[PDB]
DNA sequence: CGGCAGTCGCCGTGTACCTCTCCATGAGCAGCATGCGC
DNA sequence: GCGCATGCTGCTCATCAAAGCTGACGGCGACTGCCG
RNA sequence: AAGCGGAGAGGUA
């Protein structure tokens, strides 16, 4: 990225497709974090399959630790391998009734 | 307001009592108002900024 | 005087004092004594009046019970508070950190009216923290002061005020309970008094007056006199009770169905039942004493009655005609006036006991509640009063109340004034009371009713100028919390010896005299002409025939800390507030001798800080050494005394005491027998006596710094042991439990050598920054797997270790949970003086040291004597604070002695010097009270006779001026300078605390920008008004680069940090990450936010696969580099 | 050696006006105060107390 | 701190606080002083609707200003004014000037 | 005043429909973290609670309109959830704040934008900065100009 | 609408920008300084670059 | 209909640094631990 | 001596709470009942 | 291979 290619900035009002379009998953669940364990509870508001893994190459039971299984998706949690910076940039969504 | 009465004596001499007690009522406003106007001057100067 | 051993230090006053200074610390000690119900409180109130010596708890409990349920069978009641022995002494609670305190108990009797049935049982009721000796309280191992505060007090106010278009007079009555809501009477535009219950809408008054049971007839009968009442008559439409009964029952609650039975009821149950309304006492007797209503009968049943509403809108009524006097049937006559609000007779004070009565109150009701309704639950034949009580709430409240509250604050122990100043401290300030940024300007204004009350000189200069205040020496506070002064009542122009204590509401109806008047010594004035303060706080010149009383003294106006200035009429207002506030900022020194000049103050502000040890009784001192003193009483008894030695204070310096007595010497109740901090031999020492020379010297004291000697570098006379405070803590984790042990993880083992056996250093090591205190180490997680987190020293941190403290759960010691061992170490050093350091005088001066000088290059006397200091002489005219060359003369006098010569006669100037003070031995100390001491023709007679040198020469001439050499050059100066002794103190704000500095460290969480501070590796602030002068400049990619790569770019860190390392160019920037989260954030409010090319195509800006190489090896710097 | 003809910029605040903020060269010193010229007192407006 | 309020009145353009009468237009000059209240028409020389400036509270001078005698006088009757010159003491108006 | 607005939504692209929200953005969680309390208790984060608030009330009001509840009880979950949302997006623009432990009103979205202590004037024009430094000054009669 | 946002009354410069769709070219002071660019007055206008 | 004047609500109120303390409760719901009876 | 029952005690979970509180003040605009 | 948020109080220029 580099400043010189920006040449406007633009703004305006989000529809209901535009939120459902920037969320990674919608979450359904009051609960955030887990008091035994100390891990984000599943469908929660820190729920790492919808935000992202919380360690460098990590997945959440015990599949995936190195950096050579990077981009597949473990089929039981289905928590993306990837760095952990992921947290701050990715958004979800909740479906009012 | 200027009270009637004045300050007779200089400093080198000495003042007496209640000339030194009715000369604080200059001080406590010149002490407070430096302290209550400055935030005056800060916003109009930012405003013209 | 009238101390069993205090030094002889000859006085140049010339009065005669009727009364003694009181006790400096009974205005926190009185209060508790009342809210616990002492004996000793008990006696004194019965000596004056013993018609009712109600308690403080007791006043509590009283007015809660008797409880009753709806239907009236059952009742409870409590009584009779009671104290049991505490539970460990001061010591063992602030080591332990512990509260200190006792258990209270109280009787608690259920009775049930049905059968008759009584069960009485003791009932407890927590754990109530006591005040110690010194007025202090200790809660969880730190000493805290409660403040005292600046209320306005419940009443009856009337106010006036100017019409903007019609320029009319209108005019307001309002009515300030201490619970309950408020009423406010009003005449608006035209001629309509209105009636604002509880702050909504206006309805004419004739509506309440209706309401609460006036016949249309009977307002006529009784209002009179005036149109307005007419004219509010005239468009009324309500002619009826019910009806205005109903219409008040509707505009007060909204929404509800408006029966009569609650229009009638809701009225008497909102200001005239004892359960949601209280004028408490002083509120009463104020409203009785404003209108002129009954007086004399003792007040009962304090609640708003409908004598008072009647009696309130007829004086306001009168005050809008524009009559003077008014009666209301039944009551004397009264004056009809508007009344300040900011008189000193309107303002109360709340001290401790009335501040935690409160709280009780608080907690108490909360408990009530409860206890209530578990009547209705349970099943009779079984209820208990153990069974109906539950004290969580009333424990909650106490330590909601002494911890965290903005009126319970840390204490100040600097020294023994600051700490002594602390408490008789007046704050306006608090919960109820003032704000501190929409204060205004004529509430921090000084008023003419503050004279012998509050000291006029003594405050803050920050944002709290004129909101803090300190209380003045002679004056204490009434029952109702009005403070009061001493005057010497004169009758028929002869002044007696009886001393009255008067308030200021009373003080506005005499005519007091001055403190300095020529009395003739035999009870009459010398002249006629004296100044007076009248009614409304003018002075005026008036014969001396119509006086009542007279002040009791001078420096009666001032406060304890104000009254340590000598000269102090010599200097104006801004300075001597700023040296008044710098004496509470000295650092105890080693040696700490008494000043040669001081006024009389001293010896009484030690002894009654509390920082000295003083005998109790008579004896003869059995055995002494430097940890205790044993003193053998004269009935067979004996005592013996333990000292604090080198312990640390709440600010980090050092306490220590010494005593003073022989093997053989014969004591007094009352007689000093060991020092203090900053105290030599029973008087306050805060400083030294330095020599000073006023000239400007080569520009090394330009703009308020300070040429200092290297004397007083080698023989330490400023210098100061200062002391630190580490703790770790081996808490336990989910992986294991963490322990302080020596097998820590591949270390050299060239560190681990001051560390003994088992963990902690070693006693009498000397430790730098970086050095490993205690050894503990962490089960890292997958055994060994450890991870090391030892206790380090933090950066610019040194000294020895003085002691080691260690806590163990294995030997049953109280720990919170989950901690099985506790440390603490202690580190202190030694401070020498050096350029940055601050020093002041008691006169407003201060500065920094700018330079020190070998000694052989300052200017010297004829004899050889180098000077200590030099001070600017461009600092001294334009600030009006003379008394520092005054205070120079007169050391300089008192140093070298002097002997006048009255051989024949006695000189005209010295007609009025006390005797004894005609001659004086090398080294005399003498005393200079506040607004009485030497005049400038006794400085000008005394600098003209003055003892020799030990060869016959005299180096300072009649006016105070020597002759002084080069250092450097060795030619003499072409003019004689100003020579003397000055007592300078050193402040506490040191250059070691204040350097600091940063290249990489870490970083926040959400913003990736540096921490802030010094505590933690922080950065500096590079603020908006800087990047206006970088724009305004035209550095285009210096600003760039400060908020960018220096600051924001995650990227561009590493990468700068590595082209610098390895020697190549600097790269470019990027974008920041502040950017981002502000997209984010908007985002997140549902806008729709983007980055649009030079063609369309929003920017993903969304990272992407790019180089996450990490060369250079070495963390950036967030955390420290191992071997 | 490393820091000759390196200059480093000095501020003080508030910074009221252009001449808040100035560049100099800096030379070592003993101590732990930082030393300034006796003329660049009144742009700054700074005193030694 | 006193003049500071009129240097952010001028700045902010607000309409003054003791605000006085601009003149419009040069005519003749007839004050028919009332019982409290000021009044002024200003004739207009050159031919069009009389200027009533009314309502002129008595807190307030007459500019002493340079008559058709080239000498400082008090606003008077029968006198001559200019096109936009104030008449009553205080500040102007920048929006009337305008 | 009218034709202000309507022909602002007029000209554009845009359409009025936005004004009314069927779904609800949920900020990363970096962003809203968690700290812990000297090993302890946690020291809640405002943003972390409003939200709990509104995905409570919507599970609750989606059960009981799922159950065939009377109509009463439905509008009133729905009221209550609509009262929530505002609260989330401005805390006290209408009724009572809402308040936590110490009666203390939270901290909504629109209050880390608004203000001397905002981002816009305390994160974007001004900054803290590395190598950098402060101490005491003293006075050196012997330095050049420069 | 950035600097108008970051100088007072965000809310309402928000709500009526959102409304008007307004678009921000970015050739200021304010702008250029927060988003990290060079400002374009002294050594950062083109004939200097 | 036509004005109209008050009233209410929201906006703003200078800059940089240092030291200290404290941070939700109550009541419910198991989970034992001890005493009593056969 | 064993089984049963009752009372300290650890663990756990909820947001709709309101009786308390009361010493800021100028500028500017919508708007709302209210008179005429 | 690892943490750093809020509230209140008192000070310096
Ligand atoms: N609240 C505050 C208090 C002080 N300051 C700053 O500290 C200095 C106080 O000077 P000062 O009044 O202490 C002496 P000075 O101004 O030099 O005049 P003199 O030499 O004739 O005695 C001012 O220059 C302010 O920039 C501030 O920014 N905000
Ligand atoms: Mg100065
Ligand atoms: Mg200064
Ligand atoms: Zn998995």
């Amino acid at each position: 990225l580099d400043v010189n290619f920006f040449d406007e900035l633009r703004i305006g009002l989000a529809t209901a497709e535009d939120i459902r379009q920037w969320s990674y998953g919608e979450v359904k669940k009051p609960e955030t974090i887990n008091y035994r364990t100390l891990k984000p509870e599943k469908d929660g508001l820190f729920c790492e399959k919808i935000f992202g893994p919380t360690r460098d190459w990590e997945c959440y039971c015990g599949k995936y630790k190195r950096v050579r299984f990077k981009g597949i998706i473990c089929e039981r949690c289905g928590v993306e391998v990837t760095r952990a910076k992921v947290r701050r940039e990715r958004m979800g969504h909740i479906e009012l009734a | 307001e200027f009270i009637p009465r004045p300050v007779k004596s200089s400093f080198r001499e000495g003042l007496t009592v209640l000339e030194y007690f009715i000369n604080t009522h200059g001080a406590r406003k010149g002490l407070a108002d430096t302290a209550l106007r400055t935030a005056d001057s800060g916003y109009l100067t930012r405003r013209l900024v | 005087n009238s101390v069993p051993g205090a030094p002889n230090r000859v006085s140049f006053a010339k009065l005669r004092e009727p009364l003694e200074v009181p006790g400096l610390l009974d205005v926190q000690t009185d209060s508790f004594e009342w809210l616990i119900g002492s004996p000793r409180w008990r006696e004194s109130a019965a000596e004056r009046g013993d018609v009712n010596p109600v308690g403080g708890l007791e006043e509590v409990l009283y007015e809660l019970s008797p409880i009753e349920d709806f239907s009236g069978s059952m009742s409870l009641s409590f009584s009779d508070p009671r104290f049991d022995d505490v539970k460990a002494p001061v010591d063992e609670c602030k080591d332990k950190d512990m509260t200190y305190a006792a258990p209270l108990f109280v009787t608690a009797e259920f009775i049930n009216n049905n059968t008759g049935e009584i069960k009485s049982q003791t009932v407890f009721m927590g754990d109530f923290p006591m005040m110690t000796e010194k007025g202090t309280f200790i809660i969880n191992g730190t000493e805290r002061v409660v403040v005292s505060q600046l209320v306005r007090s419940p009443g009856v106010y009337f106010d006036e005020t100017i019409d903007k278009s019609t320029d009319k007079t209108l005019h307001s009555v309002k009515v300030i309970p201490s619970r309950g809501a408020w009423l406010e009477f009003d005449v608006d535009k035209r001629d309509t008094v209105g009636v604002r219950i509880d702050r909504k809408r206006r309805q004419p008054v004739t509506v309440l007056l209706k309401a609460l049971g006036w016949t249309s007839e009977q307002i006529v009968e009784r209002f009179g006199f005036s149109e307005i009442m007419r004219s509010t008559l005239e468009k009324d439409n309500t002619v009826g009770t019910d009806e205005a009964l109903l219409d008040i029952y509707r505009k007060l609650r909204p929404g509800e169905p408006p029966t009569k039975e609650s229009a009638q009821t809701l009225l008497e149950n909102l200001f005239f039942k004892e359960k949601r309304y209280d004028l408490a006492r002083v509120g009463r007797y104020k409203v009785n004493k404003k209108l002129g209503l009954h007086v004399g009968e003792p007040i009962t049943s304090s609640t708003l009655t409908e004598e008072d509403v009647v009696a309130t809108i007829e004086y306001l009524v009168r005050l809008h005609e524009g009559q003077t006097t008014m009666t209301v049937p039944g009551g004397v006559e009264v004056p009809v006036e508007t009344d300040d609000i900011d008189h000193f007779g309107n303002r109360r004070l709340r001290t401790v006991g009335e501040l935690i009565q409160n709280q009780i109150r608080v907690g108490m009701s909360r408990m009530e509640r409860v206890v209530r309704e578990r009547m209705t639950t349970q099943d009779v034949e079984a209820i208990t009063p153990q069974t109906l009580i539950n004290i969580r709430p009333v424990v909650a409240a106490i330590k909601e109340f002494f911890g965290t509250s903005q009126l319970s604050q840390f204490m100040d122990q600097n020294n023994p004034l600051s700490g002594l100043t602390h408490k008789r401290r007046l704050s306006a300030l608090g919960p109820g009371g003032l704000s501190r940024e929409r204060a205004g300007l004529e509430v921090r204004d000084v008023h003419p009713s503050h004279y012998g009350r509050m000291c006029p000189i003594e405050t803050p200069e920050g944002p709290n100028i004129g909101l803090i205040g300190s209380l003045s020496v002679y004056a204490r506070v009434n029952p109702f919390g009005f403070i009061e002064t001493p005057y010497r009542k004169v009758v028929d122009g002869v002044v007696s010896d009886e001393i009255v204590y008067l308030t200021a509401d009373e003080e506005d109806r005499h005519v007091v005299a001055q403190a300095n008047s020529p009395i003739d010594a035999d009870g009459r004035f010398v002249e006629p002409r004296v100044l007076v303060r009248r009614k409304a706080g003018e002075v005026e010149y008036v014969p001396s025939s119509e006086v009542d009383y007279m002040d009791v003294s001078p420096r009666q106006m001032v406060s304890v800390a104000t009254a340590m200035i000598p000269f102090l009429e010599h200097d104006d207002a801004n300075r001597a507030l700023m040296g008044a506030n710098m004496q509470r900022q000295a650092v105890p020194l080693v040696r700490s001798e008494a000043p040669l000049v001081g006024t009389g103050m001293e010896l009484r502000a030690a002894i009654d800080a509390g920082d000295v040890v003083v005998a109790e009784e008579s004896g003869v001192i059995e055995e002494v050494s430097a940890d205790y003193i044993t003193v053998m009483h004269d009935n067979g008894t004996r005592r013996t005394y333990r000292m604090r030695k080198f312990a640390r204070s709440n600010h980090g310096t050092c306490a220590n005491q010494c005593p003073i007595v022989d093997a053989g010497d014969r004591v007094e109740a009352g007689q000093v027998i060991a020092d203090g901090p900053c105290t030599d031999d029973g008087e306050m020492a805060l400083g030294k006596n330095l020599l000073v020379a006023i000239m400007p010297w080569e520009g090394h004291n330009y703009e308020d710094a300070i040429i200092l000697s290297n004397r007083l570098v080698e023989e330490d006379v400023l210098t100061s042991i200062h002391i630190e405070e580490h703790e770790i803590d081996a808490r336990d984790t989910k992986l294991g439990a963490e322990e302080i042990t020596r097998d820590i993880p591949n270390i050299s083992d060239e560190v681990l050598a001051d560390l003994d056996e088992r963990g902690i250093v070693r006693i009498g090591a000397e430790v730098r920054d970086g050095d490993i205190l205690v050894g503990k180490v962490t089960p890292k997680g997958e055994a060994r797997e450890v991870r090391d987190t030892s206790l380090k020293v933090p950066h610019g941190e040194s000294g020895k270790v003085i002691g080691i403290r260690v806590f163990s759960r294995e030997d049953e010691d109280e720990l919170p949970a989950g901690v099985n061992e506790l440390v603490r170490v202690y580190v202190a050093q030694k401070r020498k003086i050096s350029d940055g350091d601050k020093l002041a005088g008691r006169h407003g001066n201060k500065g920094v040291i700018g330079k020190i000088l070998p000694v052989e290059d300052m200017p010297f006397l004829a004899d050889g004597t180098p000077v200590d200091i030099i001070l600017n002489t461009h600092g001294v005219p334009r600030r009006m604070n003379i008394g520092q060359i005054l205070e120079t003369h007169l050391g300089w006098c008192a140093h070298s002695g002097w002997k006048v010569d009255a051989a024949k006669g006695v000189p005209d100037w010295a007609a009025r010097l006390p005797d004894e003070l005609l001659e004086a031995q090398p080294n005399a100390i003498v005393s200079t009270p506040v607004f009485d001491g030497a005049q400038e023709a006794e400085l000008q007679g005394l600098l003209s006779c003055t003892l020799p040198n030990r060869d016959g020469d005299v180096l300072v001439d009649a006016d105070g001026k020597a002759m002084l050499f080069d250092g450097r050059s060795g030619e003499p100066f072409p003019y004689p300078v100003t020579v003397g002794y000055m007592y300078i103190m050193k402040l506490h704000h040191l250059v070691d605390d204040k350097i600091h500095a940063r290249s990489t460290g870490p970083y926040s969480m959400i913003t990736q920008q540096p921490l802030g501070g010094k505590a933690q590796f922080g950065g500096q602030r590079f603020g908006e008004m800087e990047c206006w002068a970088m724009q305004a400049y035209g550095a285009a990619y210096t600003l760039q680069e400060l908020l960018t790569i220096k600051s924001d770019d995650t990227v561009g860190r590493v990468k700068v940090y590595e082209a610098i390392v390895k020697g190549e160019n600097i790269p470019e920037p990027g974008i920041p990450e502040s950017f981002k989260v502000l997209l984010k954030e908007l985002q997140s409010l549902c806008l729709n936010v983007e980055v649009l090319s030079s063609d369309g195509a929003a920017i993903e800006l969304r990272e992407g696969e790019d180089e996450d190489l990490e060369r250079a090896a070495a963390n950036l710097g967030i955390n420290l580099s191992r071997n | 050696e490393v820091i000759a003809e390196h200059p480093v910029l000095l501020n003080r605040a508030p910074t009221l006006h252009r001449l808040g903020i100035q560049a100099f060269e800096p030379m070592l010193v003993e101590g732990k105060a930082i030393q300034l010229h006796p003329l660049v007192c009144e742009a700054f407006n700074a005193d030694f107390d | 701190t006193g003049g500071l309020p009129r240097v952010q009145e001028l700045f902010e353009a607000r309409v003054p606080r003791g605000k006085a009468p601009i003149a419009d237009v040069t005519g003749r000059v007839r004050l028919e002083d009332g019982e409290r209240f000021y009044k002024i028409t200003i004739v207009p020389d050159d031919g069009g609707e009389e200027v009533v400036y009314d309502k002129i509270s008595k807190r307030q001078r007459l500019r002493v200003f340079k008559h058709e005698d080239g000498s400082e006088r008090v606003l008077s009757d029968g006198d001559h004014v200019e096109v936009g010159q104030q008449l009553m003491e205080g500040s102007a108006d920048p929006h009337e000037v305008l | 005043k009218r034709l202000k607005v309507v022909a602002a939504f007029q000209q554009s692209g845009n359409s009025p429909m936005g004004m009314v929200l069927d779904a609800v953005p949920v900020i990363p969680p970096e962003l809203r973290p968690m700290v812990q309390l000297d090993g302890g208790r946690f020291a809640t984060s405002d943003l972390n609670d409003l939200y709990r608030r509104v995905i409570n009330r919507n599970n609750r009001l989606k059960r009981l309109i799922d159950l065939g509840a009377p109509e009463i009880i439905v509008n009133n979950e729905k009221r209550m959830l609509q009262e929530s949302v505002d609260a989330l997006f401005d805390n006290g623009r209408r009724g009572r704040p809402v308040t936590g432990p110490g009666n203390r009103p939270l901290k909504s979205l629109s209050d880390l934008l608004k203000g001397k202590q905002g981002r816009f004037r305390q994160n974007l024009l001004g900054k803290r900065v590395d190598y950098s430094g402060r101490s005491v000054i003293v006075v050196g009669p012997q330095l050049k100009l420069h | 609408w950035l600097s108008a946002a970051s100088f007072q009354e965000t809310t309402r410069v928000l709500t009526d920008a959102a409304i008007n769709c307004r678009s921000d070219k970015l050739n200021g002071l304010k702008e250029n300084v927060i988003i990290g660019k060079l400002i374009p007055a002294g050594t950062g206008i083109n004939r200097y670059r």
